[PDB]
RNA sequence: AGAGUUAAAUUAUAACUAAGCUGUAAAAAGCCCUAGUUAAAAUAAAAUAACCCACGAAAGUGACUCUAAUAAUCCUGACACACGAUAGCUAGGACCCAAACUGGGAUUAGAUACCCCACUAUGCCUAGCCCUAAACCCAAAUAGUUACAUAACAAAACUA
RNA sequence: CCAGAUCUUAAAGAUCAAAAGGAGCAGGUAUCAAGCACACCUAUAACGGUAGCUCAUAACGCCUUGCUCAACCACACCCC
């Protein structure tokens, strides 16, 4: 998570000279205070890139898309902690980390190096998608339970059969 | 016209909802009674499980749930 | 999706006048704690603009203001994830008005219907569930062509 | 791929081919959707260690049935 200072000129307001010698007045309408939201997001996405990026002015690259894509993720996670009931938005939430999802995959297939990078620095998880999509309904995730704690159970009753009855002759060899 | 065909669904339909209202009771009936039939077939099936893996018992701490209990 | 707000109508309620007031093709029942005028919260619903065709993935949305905001450098894809009018259920709150059920009146051979009067669930807000529609523009998504060529009807025909 | 049995003989040729294995092909049914130990490493041929394996291209079940024909597969009263 960042967050940007608030007393700092917004991103247009910045490489034009002769900023530090106006008074308080006009840096103050030109902060951050009177920006709404939008102008937030593009300090967000400018500070993201410079950080993780290699080659900010190119806009076309995968990483480059995946950066944008993240602060959009970000944000909208921040609307949904407000607004819980909101389902739009909460549709272009998953459809987002869906398409960010998509693009990793297809980084990773393509340049390994940049992709490691890139999950390391963002702090993302890539998990494989696991085979055979199913609706783990509750007969289903009993008898498993079931089955591995039964397979437990085999194993010490193996294990002590190991240690016990081998001992048993050992002690006719050992007297 | 193709309303030969919705008046005939209808008529079937509206005569199955008086079918379920006058014998209601009889369907809670065997509902329940399929529903015993079902939790008890899913315990054989776990008893099962365990006496051809070579245990005695069935493992400490396992109590089957009645999954096809009502609850909320 | 949140937060704040109210123009026109209606009602509680008060004053004044009047003896009748509602209702139908025609009546009865109901009311007379009523009707007309003046003054007026709350709840609910959003004239004209709209002969405009915009936004959203669909179902949907058209009183005002502010905040947040509408995925993908722009292919296809399920039984997986998320959503889904209205009716219905569970708990709390609101109730002008409309209103299944029910009672009365009338009609009819009968009218547990159409018509008239009263009132409830409910339509509403907060939290959860249900996941159904003629969910129909009965026309699947993405790129295209006007060539070939009329079963009928309709919203012309076709290729990948 | 083929041990083994047999035949011939100058002990290396041939006939039949068990077990084991797989490029592909192989009845109906998904209202059978999950099977429940079905994997692997080390060295041992123990112990120890890892937590995996098959499956919507149909696993696991159920029903019907000799065949793809110089022929092949199976049974020899019944309890495979
Ligand atoms: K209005
Ligand atoms: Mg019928
Ligand atoms: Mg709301
Ligand atoms: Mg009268
Ligand atoms: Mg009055
Ligand atoms: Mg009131
Ligand atoms: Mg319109
Ligand atoms: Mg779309
Ligand atoms: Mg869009
Ligand atoms: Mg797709
Ligand atoms: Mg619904
Ligand atoms: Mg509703
Ligand atoms: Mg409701
Ligand atoms: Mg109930
Ligand atoms: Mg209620
Ligand atoms: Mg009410
Ligand atoms: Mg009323
Ligand atoms: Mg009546
Ligand atoms: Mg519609
Ligand atoms: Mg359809
Ligand atoms: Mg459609
Ligand atoms: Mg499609
Ligand atoms: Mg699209
Ligand atoms: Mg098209
Ligand atoms: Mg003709
Ligand atoms: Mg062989
Ligand atoms: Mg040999
Ligand atoms: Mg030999
Ligand atoms: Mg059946
Ligand atoms: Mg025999």
């Amino acid at each position: 998570q960042d967050d940007p200072p608030p007393s700092m000129l917004l991103l247009d307001y910045q490489n034009v000279p002769g900023i530090h010698k106006v008074d308080d007045v006009v840096k103050r309408l030109l902060s951050l205070e009177m920006a709404n939201q939008k102008e937030k997001l593009k300090i967000k996405k400018m500070q993201l890139m410079n950080k993780v990026l290699e080659n900010p002015e190119d806009t076309s690259s995968l990483e480059a898309r995946i950066v944008a894509l993240t602060v959009k993720i970000r944000n909208y996670e921040e609307h949904m902690q407000k607004h819980r009931k909101d389902k739009a938005h909460k549709r272009f939430l998953l459809m987002s980390i869906d398409q960010r999802k998509k693009m990793l995959k297809n980084l990773r297939e393509t340049n390994y190096a940049v992709f490691e990078k890139i999950c390391k620095e963002l702090g993302i998880e890539y998990t494989f998608p696991p085979p055979y999509h199913r609706k783990a309904h509750r007969r289903w995730v009993t008898k498993k339970a079931l089955c591995t704690q039964v397979f437990r159970e085999v194993q010490k009753l193996k294990k002590q059969k190991r240690a016990l009855r081998a001992a048993a002759v050992a002690a006719h060899k050992q007297g | 016209k193709n309303i030969l065909k919705i008046r005939r669904r209808k008529m079937n339909h509206h005569k199955y909802r008086k079918l379920v209202k006058r014998t209601r009771f009889l369907r809670r009936k065997v509902r329940e009674g399929r529903l015993r039939q079902k939790q008890v077939k899913f315990e054989r099936d776990l008893k099962r499980i365990w006496q051809k893996a070579g245990l005695k018992e069935a493992p400490a701490g396992w109590q089957t749930p009645k999954i096809y209990l009502k609850n909320q």
